[PDB]
């Protein structure tokens, strides 16, 4: 028939471009970037709705979207997100007032039924903010986390060299207490790569990379891991 | 103003109710007039399914 | 001969552990349409491999080297003939495409999915299959039930791959040698060494830096390992009875004849029983199909 | 006699 | 004047509507309909699979032409299915993937789509050369769009996920209406047939009754305890369903101004993601998670049967004007026709 010959002709040239746009998406990787105002999360990777940005690491195309102006409720958006390759939170270590916002926000980002899957890679962002306000001694971490004061930095520690014991306690105790809702749940199925940033760390495309590379690289070894 | 939230619910106190009795007449007679049109309902044979054929 | 008491029971047993396995796989992957992944789609293909392998060969040749004779015909010969060397070629190439996709996944996490996806599976399974029916056909053309006498005057036949010149013979068994074993080979080595290196890598630099996970990476290393190791205890005896048989002809066929080469090929066999067991059995996400399917 | 085996 | 004069009086208010709406349950529908014929088992067969989607499917509605349907998927494909013969028609590329939301003119000369970038994409199907364009971009929402109605091919009604729906002229791009009265996210619109009233589902757990023209919530329903994630209008235009993550379908009807029935059952944890119904409206169609439709007799609340073809959630669930097929989307990359 004339028509339908037409018809089919073009369902094909269609098919043939949707193989050449499966291509591309399967190539870039996406990826959520969460976090609060104060959060610097424009700010990670240095090149009136959601936000896309993009940039390549060896070849391997990434997408990163920040999900601005939304009504300050994650739960009915974030289900478009369920099977990105990670959530990036990012999060002010040094705004120790909002760090309990932002740690409450990492509790749901993590305990949301649809992220169960899927890994948050989590940038303790402002770390320079971080050692200036507690070598400042002006803001005692201790008033809002009485805990602090009983924390010592972990043996696992590797803290680059002169940066102020408790400079390393501070950063290792937030590190802490996001591992801590890492661990407390969901421990199996995803997991938290805590990771500490600057806004000059050109450094964190790299991050993203790797964190990616072993979050998919898990996923394959539960398919292949015994018993 | 807020008061527009009252303005709204006193607005719907308002508005026309009729019993749940003749909306059910109303739906059970919309369900029986339309059985005889409504292919899942009951199946149209492959003579007349565009889709089977 | 108190040998052939072994041989049946040995034969008996790995072709019925042969048939559950590989059946139990196959309706498994069959009844739950979620667990068609593509890897486990090249599984299936493994495991009908293996099954076609062990219904056609099994029987085919404990029962002629039990009763020294070829009691089927001609046309049977080149049928199971054909259906052996074909069953061998896709189970061999089935192994190196799951090496493949293992190297992918592991080596190259990110590019991997971009050239992994169920049409790929099936583009390359088809492949290997039809290449598969294609470089066998000498089998049905040139294997011959070429007769002989035993000596209580019994009229006998054996079943016997005679390609014309012996030197294309010696040809073709060097070409079957490296394109259906040392190639392989190599490819596993390649692709399960580096996956090996990649995952101790791993290992160290969290030493430097879970232990389930380190104890799941140390399992999946040492289950890599035992499928070269037990691959290249599977078909390198029968291949290099094959190529000796090509060169030295008489040497081997004085020394291989009966119970060595049956066991050489009970060897070829249990490896259709071996890697259904390590690459359905032992996954997690099979197990966890396997006790929800009938 | 008998000597021989099919190549798989 | 005070919060303590004026919620006093929505309180009031609040009772006086609810008593209102006790003292009509003259019967419920189960005591009715008990006498109508138990439909028994619907089976139902995909007579289609249409495969060719990249990504999770998000929404998907038929053309009044029953044979022409949008599919659009989180990869930023709307696909156009030549729904008889499973052929590509369009496929559109869109400008942010997230779409969350697409709408097929009554006319067919125009598609609708957006998403998380909280405008509404307006593509001509119409043009001379044959390639498929933006005609309007559609901003000044504060929120992801999740459900794009048209009324006529110069109107189109939107929500979004901010307290607001609105009713847009595309042809000078702008809001010639604001609905506002919903607290939460609208989830979900659908038309009354007259298109002279709409109805919206929201997070809040309620349904708010639009005039189109005036602007005024007519009716507020309240009876679910979770998102109203889907909304489908009876045929008729007095009743609608109400689908939840209270994991039950509600049927809300505008006269009643109360729900008559409720469709629930102890194996379903699964919240609602879908509703539609066939055209008499006797049977209400619900998607689920643990990837089921589920399709249930309106009047009896049984459940006449399920469709068990997908192995993700159920996105998007809608029934052809003519009632001849049911087409069920994924969060897999496949769109199954039923019927």
């Amino acid at each position: 028939s004339a028509e339908d010959k037409a018809a089919v002709e073009r369902s094909k040239m269609i098919e043939k471009q949707l193989q050449k746009d499966k291509q591309v998406y399967r190539a870039t990787h996406r990826l959520l970037l969460l976090g609060a105002d104060n959060s610097g999360k424009s700010t990670i990777v240095k090149q009136s709705g959601i936000f896309e940005t993009k940039f390549q690491v060896d070849k391997v195309n990434f997408h990163m979207f920040d999900v601005g102006a939304q009504r300050d409720e994650r739960r009915k958006w974030i289900q478009c997100f369920n099977d990105v390759t990670a959530i990036i939170f990012v999060v002010d270590s040094s705004d120790y007032n909002r760090l309990q916002e932002a740690l409450n926000d990492f509790k749901s980002i993590w305990n949301n039924r649809w992220l169960r899957t899927i890994s948050v890679i989590l940038f303790l962002n402002k770390q320079d903010l971080l050692a200036e306000k507690v070598l400042a001694g002006k803001s005692k971490i201790e008033d809002y986390f009485p805990e602090f004061a009983r924390y010592t930095t972990p043996e696992d520690a590797t803290p680059e060299p002169g940066e102020d014991p408790r400079v390393t306690r501070a950063k290792y105790f937030i590190r802490d207490e996001f591992l801590r809702i890492s661990t407390a749940s969901g421990d199996g199925r995803h997991y938290c790569y805590p990771h500490f940033t600057c806004s000059v760390d050109t450094e964190n495309a790299r991050r993203i990379f790797n964190d990616c590379r072993d979050i998919i690289q898990r996923m394959h070894l539960r398919q292949y891991e015994l018993l | 103003q807020a008061r527009k939230l009252v303005e709204q619910l006193k607005m719907e106190a308002n508005i026309d109710r009729i019993k749940v009795s003749k909306a059910a007449a109303d739906l059970m007679a919309y369900c029986e007039a339309h059985a005889k049109e409504d292919p899942l309902l009951t199946p149209v044979p492959a003579s007349e399914n565009p889709f089977r054929e | 001969e108190w040998q052939p008491a072994v041989q049946i029971l040995l034969y008996s047993l790995i072709f019925l552990l042969s048939v559950l396995g590989n059946t139990l796989v196959i309706t498994v992957l069959i009844r739950n349409k979620r667990m068609r992944t593509v890897t486990n789609i090249f599984l299936l293909s493994l495991a009908v491999s293996d099954l076609m392998l062990c219904l056609f060969c099994m029987p085919f040749n404990l029962i002629p080297n039990l009763l020294k004779d070829f009691i089927f015909g001609s046309a049977v010969c080149k049928t199971t003939t054909y259906f052996m060397g074909t069953s061998v070629s896709v189970s061999t190439f089935n192994l190196v495409a799951i090496s493949l996709e293992r190297y992918g996944a592991i080596c190259k996490p990110l590019q991997s999915r971009v050239w992994q996806t169920k049409s790929h599976a099936l583009k390359v399974i088809a492949a290997t299959w039809c290449l598969s029916f294609t470089i066998m056909t000498p089998y049905p053309i040139y294997s011959n039930l070429v007769p002989f006498t035993k000596n209580n005057n019994q009229t006998a036949n054996m079943c016997r791959f005679l390609l014309p010149n012996d030197v294309m013979q010696q040809s073709w068994h060097t070409f079957l040698l490296l394109i259906l074993f040392l190639i392989p080979g190599i490819v596993m080595m390649v692709a399960y060494g580096l996956i090996s290196l990649e995952l101790y890598q791993g290992i160290k630099f969290e030493a430097s830096q879970s232990a389930a996970n380190l104890m799941a990476k140390k399992r999946v290393i040492r289950m890599l390992i035992v499928i070269v190791v037990l691959f290249f205890l599977c078909w390198m005896p029968i291949f290099s009875a094959n190529a000796w048989r090509a060169y030295d002809t008489a040497s081997a066929e004085r020394r291989l004849s009966g119970t060595p080469i049956s066991f050489i090929l009970l060897l070829s066999y249990t490896s259709s029983c071996v890697n259904p067991i390590i690459y359905c059995f032992m996954n997690k996400r099979f197990r966890l199909g396997f006790m929800a399917t009938f | 006699d008998y000597m021989g085996w099919m190549d798989f | 004047s005070e919060l303590d004069q004026l919620r006093q009086e929505a309180e009031q208010l609040k009772n006086q509507i609810r008593d209102a709406r006790k003292a009509c349950a003259d019967a419920t529908l189960s005591q009715i309909t008990n006498n109508i014929d138990p439909v028994g088992r619907i089976q139902m067969r995909t007579r289609r699979t249409l495969r060719g989607h990249l990504a999770k499917i998000y929404a998907m509605h038929w053309g009044t032409d029953s044979r022409l349907l949008v599919s659009a998927s989180q990869d930023g494909k709307l696909i156009i299915w030549d729904s008889y013969t499973t052929n590509k028609v369009h496929a559109i590329p869109l400008r942010s993937s997230w779409v969350m939301t697409c709408a097929y003119a009554p006319s067919g000369n125009y598609v609708a789509c957006g998403g998380l970038d909280n405008i509404c994409s307006i593509y001509n199907l119409k043009t001379r050369e044959g390639n498929v364009r933006v005609s309007r971009e559609l901003a000044g929402h504060t929120g992801y769009l999740s459900c794009c109605r048209f009324l006529d091919d110069n109107q189109i009604v939107t929500s979004s996920g901010d307290t607001t729906c609105a009713l847009w002229d595309i042809e000078t791009g702008q809001q010639t209406t604001t609905f506002t009265g919903h607290t939460g996210d609208v989830m979900s619109l659908s038309l009354a047939p007259d298109t002279r009233l709409f109805v919206s589902g929201a997070c809040d757990a309620s349904a708010k009754l639009w005039d189109v023209r005036e602007g005024m919530c007519r009716q507020t329903f309240t009876g679910h305890e979770s998102d109203i994630n889907a909304i489908c209008f009876f045929p008729n235009g007095n009743a609608f369903a109400t689908g939840s993550d209270d994991a039950t379908c509600r049927l809300f009807d505008l006269r009643a101004d109360q729900e008559l029935m409720t469709y629930s059952h102890d194996n379903i944890i699964c919240g609602i993601t879908s509703v539609s119904f066939s055209k008499s409206g006797r049977l209400l169609l619900a998607g689920y998670d643990d990837f089921n439709c589920n399709v249930w007799d309106a009047l009896k609340a049984d459940r006449a049967g399920v469709l068990a073809g997908h192995d993700n959630r159920v996105s998007c669930l809608g029934v052809t004007d003519d009632g001849m097929a049911v087409a069920t989307g994924s969060w897999d990359s496949f769109l199954k026709i039923w019927n």
